[PDB]
RNA sequence: CGUGGAGGUCAGUGACGAAGCCUAGACCGUAAGGUCGGGUCGAACGGCCUCUAGUGCAGAUCUUGGUGGUAGUAGCA
RNA sequence: AUAUUGGCGAGAGACCGAUAGCGAACAAGUACAGUGAUGGAAAGAUGAAAAGAACUUUGAAAAGAGAGUGAAAAAGUACGUGAAAUUGUUGAAAGGGAAGGGCAUUUGAUCAGACAUGGUGUUUUGUGCCCUCUGCUCCUUGUGGGUAGGGGAAUCUCGCAU
């Protein structure tokens, strides 16, 4: 009986707002006289966000990841028969990564045959960008000896900054999880360990969920406890997958949709 | 007989026809030579009928005799066709002695195509492909859209950088 | 229960002390009494294989080349008794990296191509052990009367090896294999100087495509010999194996050199590893070396692991008998073992120790270790008050 | 950027629609401090809404929303001085009556920049 | 396939009279029935009508720009009817087929040499 | 197949009969199966459900969880198992409405008429 | 050529998304229309050989429902 | 034996599927209108479960903003899908007293555009369903089929791998 239901609950919703806030206007008036009474409300009554309700070595550093000892050379390739947007994407990685060589990948040389070349030529990391259609979709960082390999998914790219030739400073956020700090480990390794302070360029890698956002900014310091920053470089969202452990042979995590069911965890 | 079988399936239903938008008719009776269906090119209407098929890599040539109209259990008599192309076409020819020139070159033609279907091995030896087709289920398409939009809102990236620049350059003064 | 968890990122042995129902992932659940790091020798020298001898003695094998005999000793620290570990003896330099780096000119995929120990087991109350490497070496390391390890003889085999399994069913013999290496049976002399290849496997007939079927056996388990009239010349050794190409392959030497039944366990030729043997009712059906004690293949039940996240169960005819801990295991599985016939030991690259019940397919113990596991052994399962 | 934004919305509001459209577009693209001061001047017949009129009731609804959006911005933790209405939109509601929905989205005005040779 | 140069005669769609002015009148073709209609009496300037002359050449009818005839396919069985007509016909994977089944169809059609008119449908990488 | 002329295979009649069933008929419609251990003991497949008996949940999100039935909500065709509870945002507890076909009884609550019910259906307590 | 339902058939399609709805998207058919991609959706549906009819809309000062211009106009005594 | 649009109780349909079907799938012969006899509508669908949005905050109220539940609120008691008319905002384009249409083209915006990679003829080898030794088994006429144990390439392209 929709016609009955419609009036009953509209009036009840109307009744509730009056009662909800008349309680609150009396709350306001008792708070004017006593500040202490407000304090106790904030203790008991909690906002209860998702972050609040989350459902809960040195040899490695060098052996699996690149350190501040050499310049790391990154073998930037593309998936076979890719179009304009992939190379347009390669031009954004040509700036941000330290010593990139772009390799036009011409059919064959399966994967191990590539590894033979980048042992001889002596590269450190391989990065490969792929396209299903006209948009870029996946990004794969591999380390050339041993093979800790990370796969990623891009769902955001939007393009007023125009940066200098100065090398940007790193910053990472929320990697409490050990699987998080092994990805934090990758971006500590793969991006430059130079930071030239002047030039004022900052690269972030914020991870408040399982989604990682990387951005560039320009920071201006005023002595009144505050800093300003303008949007620069590519907009970006990544998703971790796989951790193939060998060059491509093994797995450690491999995202399924069996997660998202928890609404929490966050790896 | 067989003329009465044909007319009753030409119109009045051959219940395994595909009407293509081209107006073309395709019999999917696994034992026909031409994938298309026409009179004595489909294996039900005709009584003498030859075909090449494959069950494994072994390419047999099946053969249907009007002798066996009584018994459908053992209709298709079958013979293995070596593996080398030249001796196989010669193998074909002897079986087709004193038949229609239709089945003569058409089983020769079936054998030709089905042997160049064994370009599958070519695709599967030089496979090693780093792609593989992934489905995009529309539930996942929103678990990875509406949660990113909820991520950015709770992220507050500006405030995060504003904290970890002041907290850096106070300690690195 | 008490466990010896071999860690690789630290290059050590972490010691698990807990009860049944221990879960480190849940904070309100039961906790383990004591975690204990021992013998931290870095990532370059991680422990490949072990063997528990008795109550106060256990042998180890490290990836730097070192086979070590280690003394266990208990003392106090409610009412629990922790262990101390001291290296008594060490026989080193047992790898040969030159062979493996020369052979695999793209065999499949490995850039470093590290040589590791494939087995560590006793030959026979003997004080006599064997250790085989991937480069085809076999070292007969005997523990002396003065409790000191001495190498009797170094022996040579056709590389590359992946598994080696001895035959301890009297009713010395072993079998071995690897990538494009068939299963070959080799008899050892009592002097441990002579080796003789008595038998070699044959690869099965081609597939549909007339391609050669890939050969990469990963583990073997023996059965008690075939009954009936034994043919002259033809040997009597029933055994099964698992490949990297999903083939559960079963060999009766009385039947022939070719295996009588190759069975694809999973589709798309998924890589598989570690053939364990269990029984459906949770019983001990095997010897000390895991070899199945029967004269028929139909009684055999196997546990094997892929490289995605899964642990499988199969019978003697390749029928799928259910996954082991589908929910909790998120990473790969480096090591599995059927302990006592009524427990499963599991721990892989997700860096958690898991103890599964065989009968009810229920997870009992979950312990965070913080390092990639490659080996687990249970010392005892007596409860702690 | 949703991070640099706050938005108020009023629905099923018993206002004249045609008056609300004019007073919405009169205030569109303005800084918040100048905007609120302008509507005070319309109430006191100092300035008029663009012919021009002084519609008291319609403006009363709009400055109520702007006061709300100001508190919405300070709830998130935005700057008050650099705040400006970017998107203000008004469309008809179910009916006779002629009610109207109003929504307005306030935004930061971000400059703050430097360079080096 | 070596095909003739496909002539179309009329590329533009035959829209209805006053389909653009009024909104209730659909763009789907309907003849003008009234005697006083200018479209019916085919006055100069007014819209062109569909008549039999615009009919396509029999040899090059039903052919897509690739030179193949279109053919709907539901599953692997219906796909394997075109084992003999790879040069003539092209597999059109039907709209309602799931993403789970398409990966199977595309595997087989690639092996048989059948040109699929609609790959990359529901299938990312 | 239907043989009797008394029984109806009509959907409209059958759905109405179910939704407008009285409490007594809904007692029989809310029957639970017994676990393999109780089926071995008592020699009976299924029984109607009551309060003070234990149960194990087989199907649903609360899979494998067990408990003891609090109240048979016959109006909503549901049981409410104690300790199978969804926690609300205000910290309160609300029981999940399970259906007795999805449940399995582990420990019965034997009364006098319950004993007689078992003995009627071919049981051996 | 199309629509609702019936018999038969395609061991048809289908929560790995049916039907519907849009779409500066593509193909076919002279056309009636058919097919496909993309977006939205949430549970059934379609081709083929036949059957059956309450079957195809621009109009009827058409019926019902909804929404404009008139208009912030006449007006509020 | 026959009639039967009522009553009582069933069983059905090549029927209708919410502007249809009874007027009424729902607070329907109700709301309501007529002095009265009488006339007489509109109105179905949240979800699997209310888990119906706690709690902080903007306002006397009306509604919002943070935050959360759920697979999905892109399902909110204005609640499945959500068409068109029509309305606002934003972006693009055009506008000297008419626009929309047809033939053709330019400019601006924009979308398509191979997980296409061989084919043939020789040459290393290595395998097998190949040669060779020994067989076993289903059946119908020679022009059969399936399937083991060994050996062997110094002959053989017969096939497939390099």
């Amino acid at each position: 009986n929709k016609l009955k239901r419609q009036e009953i609950f509209a009036d009840i919703k109307h009744e509730k707002n009056k009662e909800r806030h008349t309680m609150r206007r009396k709350r306001a008036k008792e708070e004017r006289e006593n500040p202490e009474l407000r304090e106790q409300r904030l203790k008991e009554n909690v906002t209860q966000t998702i972050e609040n309700t989350r459902v809960y070595e040195d040899d490695l550093m060098r052996y699996f990841n690149s350190n501040s000892n050499e310049p790391p050379k990154i073998f930037l390739t593309t998936n076979v028969n890719a179009k304009k947007s992939a190379y347009e994407f390669a031009n954004i990685l040509i700036e941000i990564l330290p010593n990139v060589t772009f390799v036009k990948r011409k059919f064959g040389y399966k994967l191990k045959e590539i590894s033979d070349i980048c042992i001889k030529r002596n590269f450190t990391d391989i990065v490969i960008i792929n396209e299903d259609k006209k948009k870029v979709t996946g990004l794969t960082f591999i380390h050339l000896p041993e093979g800790p390999t990370f796969y990623f998914k891009l769902s955001s790219f939007v393009e007023h900054g125009r940066p200098t030739s100065h090398i940007p400073e790193l910053i990472l956020n929320n990697f409490q999880t050990r699987l998080g700090q092994t990805v934090g480990r990758l971006f500590q390794s793969i991006l430059p360990q130079n930071p030239d302070i002047e030039g004022r360029q900052v690269i972030t890698l914020h991870n408040q969920r399982d989604y990682i956002f990387f951005r560039r900014h320009r920071y201006v310091f005023k002595d009144n406890e505050r800093v300003g920053l303008q949007e620069l470089g590519p907009q970006f969202t990544l998703k971790l997958k796989r951790l193939q452990r060998g060059i491509k042979e093994e797995t450690e995590w491999e995202h399924k949709p069996e997660m998202d069911k928890e609404k929490k965890k966050f790896y | 007989s067989d003329e009465i079988v044909w007319q009753v399936i030409n119109q009045s239903f051959c219940s395994h026809r595909i009407k293509a938008p081209n107006g073309q008719n395709f019999c999917r009776n696994e034992y026909n030579v031409t994938g298309l269906c026409t009179r004595q090119s489909c294996p039900l209407a005709n009584s003498k009928y030859a075909t090449v098929k494959c069950d494994n890599g072994k390419l047999y040539l099946y053969m249907k005799t009007p002798e066996r109209a009584h018994t459908p259990a053992k209709l298709w008599e079958r013979i293995k066709l070596s593996k080398n192309y030249t001796k196989a076409l010669q193998q074909i020819d002897e079986h087709l002695l004193h038949w229609s020139k239709f089945f003569r070159h058409k089983c020769k033609q079936r054998f030709t195509k089905l042997t160049q279907v064994m370009i599958t091995e070519r695709r599967l030896a030089l496979r090693e492909e780093e792609r593989h087709y992934v489905g995009v289920a529309p539930k996942v398409k929103r678990r990875e859209q509406n949660r990113e939009r909820k991520a950015l809102v709770a992220a507050k990236i500006e405030k995060a950088i504003e904290k970890e620049l002041m907290d850096r350059l106070k300690s690195g003064a | 229960m008490r466990l010896l968890v071999s860690c690789v990122d630290s290059g050590s042995i972490k010691e698990v002390l807990c009860n049944i129902g221990t879960d480190t992932s849940v904070q309100s659940a039961l906790q383990p009494f004591h975690v204990a790091p021992h013998l931290a020798e870095g990532l370059k020298a991680y422990v490949d294989r072990m063997w528990v001898i008795s109550e106060d003695e256990a042998i180890l094998a490290r990836n730097s080349g070192v086979v070590e005999l280690v003394k266990i000793s208990k003392h106090l620290k409610p009412k629990f008794d922790i262990s101390e570990f001291e290296i008594t003896s060490s026989v080193s330099d047992l790898f040969d990296d030159a062979k493996l780096e020369s052979l695999s000119s793209k065999s499949v995929k490995r850039t470093k191509l590290v040589d590791g120990f494939v087995t560590l087991c006793p030959i026979k109350s003997n004080n006599t052990f064997v250790a085989a490497t991937k480069s085809g070496l076999l070292h007969i390391i005997k523990k002396g009367e003065d409790k000191k390890l001495i190498k009797l003889a170094s022996l040579g085999l056709k590389a590359p090896v992946e598994f080696l399994q001895l035959y301890d069913l009297e009713d010395y013999i072993f079998a071995y294999g690897g990538e494009e290496n068939l299963i070959k049976l080799v008899e050892i002399d009592s002097s441990f100087q002579s080796l003789k290849q008595i038998w070699e496997a044959k690869n099965v007939k081609n597939d549909r495509l007339d391609m050669r079927v890939p050969v990469w056996p990963m583990a073997l388990r023996f059965l008690e010999p075939s009954p009936g009239k034994t043919e002259k010349g033809k040997l009597n050794y029933q055994f099964a194996a698992i490949t990297r190409w999903s083939h559960l392959t079963k060999y009766s030497t009385q039947h022939g050199r070719k295996p009588f039944a190759q069975i694809d366990l999973l589709p798309n030729r998924e890589p598989l590893s570690q053939m364990e043997v269990f029984d459906a009712k949770g019983e001990n059906v095997v010897s000390s070396l895991g070899n199945f004690q029967s004269e028929t293949f139909n009684e055999l039940n196997v546990i094997t692991t892929d490289y995605k996240k899964n642990v499988f169960k199969f019978d003697g005819n390749g029928r799928m008998l259910g996954k082991v801990g589908r929910d909790d295991i998120t990473g790969s599985s480096t090591y599995i073992h059927v302990h006592d016939g009524k427990y499963l030991l599991q721990g892989g690259l997700d860096r958690y120790v898991r103890i599964f019940d065989i009968k009810t397919n229920k997870m009992l113990v979950k312990v965070y270790v913080g390092s990639r596991i490659n080996f687990i052994v249970m010392l005892d399962d007596v409860e702690i008050e | 950027n949703p991070a640099k934004s706050a938005s108020a919305r009023g629905s099923y509001l018993r206002v004249s629609f045609k008056n609300t459209r004019e007073t919405a577009q009169a205030i569109n693209g303005w800084e918040l401090t100048k905007a609120q001061k302008y509507l005070e001047q319309v109430l006191d017949h100092q300035r008029a809404i663009p012919k021009a009129r002084w519609p008291a009731k319609s403006v009363k609804f709009v400055q109520g929303l702007l006061q709300n959006a100001a508190a919405n911005a300070e709830a998130k933790g935005l700057d008050a001085t650099k705040l400006y209405v970017s998107h203000i939109q008004v469309n008809q509601a179910p009916k006779e009556s002629s009610p109207s929905h109003i929504e307005l989205v306030v935004t930061e005005k971000e400059e703050a920049v430097a360079k080096a040779a | 396939l070596p095909h003739p140069k496909i002539v179309k005669k009329h590329t533009k769609k035959f829209k209805r009279h006053h389909s653009d002015r009024y909104h209730r009148v659909a763009e789907n073709w309907r003849k003008q029935k009234g005697i006083d209609s200018v479209v019916r009496r085919r006055f100069r300037g007014n819209i062109s009508q569909p008549k039999i002359g615009y009919g396509s050449n029999k040899k090059t009818k039903f052919l897509s720009p690739s030179g193949h005839k279109t053919f709907l396919v539901a599953n692997v069985k219906d796909l394997e009817t075109l084992t003999m007509h790879t040069k003539t016909y092209a597999a059109e994977i039907a709209h309602n087929i799931s993403a789970k089944n398409r990966v199977v169809i595309l595997a087989r059609a690639k092996a048989l040499g059948i040109k699929v008119t609609n790959p990359k449908g529901r299938l990312a990488l | 197949a239907k043989q009797s002329l008394d029984v109806s295979s009509d959907r409209r009649k059958a759905r109405k009969a179910y939704f407008t069933a009285p409490s007594s008929q809904r007692r029989v419609l809310l029957s639970a199966p017994l676990s393999k251990e109780l089926r071995a003991q008592y020699g009976i497949k299924a029984l109607p459900i009551r309060r003070d008996d234990e149960v194990l949940v087989v199907r649903g999100s609360k899979k494998g969880q067990e408990g003891k039935i609090s109240s048979v909500y016959r109006l909503k065709f549901a049981v409410q198992v104690d300790k199978v509870t969804k926690e609300k945002v205000n910290g309160a507890s609300v029981p999940i409405n399970l259906h007795p076909s999805k449940l399995v009884i582990t420990k019965l609550h034997l009364d006098k008429d319950r004993k007689a019910l078992i003995q009627r259906k071919g049981g051996k307590l």
